[PDB]
């Protein structure tokens, strides 16, 4: 399963 | 050593058997930023002090995440010098994951500096065009599994915190940025306080927390620190080991109905480990990682190895959810820190109880 980084709220 | 005033109305917390790494990380051409030691040291203790006083809150006791400390007032913080300059570990196309490459490199040949899975890594600002002790950024600032990534510039400094100034007001985004990439380095997902809670206790980190940390009420949610609970950097039971394996949970004979305001989700659960807790995160699409920013959570304690959960969730509390598709994800959160989820869709317009 990939794993994407998580990123801070816009 | 002086205690800023921030620090001034602190608790004790329990002693950790594991304790979060702390990197400065250098490019080969970047100076530190001065005073770096004292600042982010102060910064990191506050965050301390937030994170055991909501765990502390929340039925947890005084447990924070462990740091080493040098001396009084001062973390032991790595400083590392990579072996290209700073342009080779930007924020865009996988800097955060070149510098993470580095350390491991470095963590494999100095174990004694190792001191869990779990690291900070803070970089100082790029100083060009777009960024500079004024607007910092172009560094990595993100979570990277139990990496996490965020930036020091010169201003960094607490006793900005909650100031009505252009410092106050730079602190509180950079700071409520690294509280919460750190969150997301401590296990943590994004989520949304709900109805009530954002009523009682304002924004919760995970969601935009980052915005308003250190000037306006922020806190964590109990799905939150129930994650908290069983991270590495939090534990005070020295024999539990974190994060070998695969999270391995039979969940069965799931049922999920909606009576009147209520929604009532019930199940089966078994594992070869204990099962310490049950969150339940309800959003609109689209669903990705960085688009769950209106998750709302709740949590339910568990703590066996085979058993059967219960929940109800009062449609109400759900702040912020306005699209006919929603989305109930159950994620089961085992002993050693790992965890699996289980999705389910519905329709406010064709509302059907799932039942298997
Ligand atoms: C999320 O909020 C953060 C502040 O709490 C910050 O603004 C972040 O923005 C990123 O910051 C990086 C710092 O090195 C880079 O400058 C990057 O370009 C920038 O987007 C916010 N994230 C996003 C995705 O906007
Ligand atoms: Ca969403």
């Amino acid at each position: 399963r990939p794993y994407s980084p998580r990123p801070t709220s816009h | 050593v002086t205690v800023p005033d921030a620090l001034k109305d602190r608790i004790a917390l329990k002693k950790t058997a594991r304790q979060l790494n702390i990197v400065y990380f250098l490019g080969s051409d970047t100076e530190p930023v001065p005073d770096y030691e004292r600042r982010l040291s102060e910064l990191l203790l506050y965050l301390q002090q937030f994170y055991g006083k909501e765990m502390q809150r929340h039925g947890y006791g005084a447990r924070s995440f462990g740091l080493d400390i040098k001396s009084p007032g001062r973390v032991n913080i790595i400083e590392y010098k990579a072996k290209n300059p700073a342009a080779h570990y930007p924020y865009e196309n996988g800097g955060g994951w070149k510098a993470a490459q580095e350390l491991d490199e470095f963590f494999k040949a100095h174990p004694d500096r190792k001191k869990s899975q779990h690291t900070l890594i803070i970089m100082p600002t790029w100083n060009d065009e777009k960024n500079g002790p004024d607007n910092p950024g172009g560094v990595p600032f993100y979570g990277m599994g139990r990496n996490c990534f965020a930036l020091d510039y010169p201003a960094f400094d607490i006793k900005h915190l909650g100031q009505k100034t252009r410092e106050g007001r730079l602190l509180t985004k950079w700071y409520g940025g690294m509280a919460a990439a750190l969150g997301h380095g401590l296990n943590l997902p994004h989520n949304h306080q709900t109805a009530s809670d954002g009523k009682k206790y304002g924004t919760a980190l995970m969601g935009s927390g980052n915005y308003t940390f250190g000037t306006s009420p922020t806190f964590l949610t109990p799905a939150s620190c129930a994650l908290l609970d069983a991270c590495e950097v939090f534990s005070v039971t020295p024999s539990q080991q974190f994060y070998e394996g695969k999270p391995e949970v039979e969940v069965g004979d799931v049922a999920i109905s909606f009576k009147g305001d209520q929604i009532l989700v019930s199940g089966n659960y078994k594992s070869p480990q204990t099962v310490k807790a049950l969150n339940v995160y309800i959003q609109d699409p689209p669903y990705a990682v960085n688009q769950d920013y209106d998750a709302v959570s709740f949590s339910r304690r568990l703590g066996k190895k085979s058993g059967k959960f219960s929940m109800k969730i009062d449609k109400k509390e759900l702040e912020g959810l306005n699209n006919n598709e929603f989305r109930i994800s159950l994620m089961f959160i085992l002993a050693n820190g790992l965890h699996m989820q289980k999705h389910f869709t519905f329709h406010w317009d064709a509302l059907q109880d799932y039942r298997d």
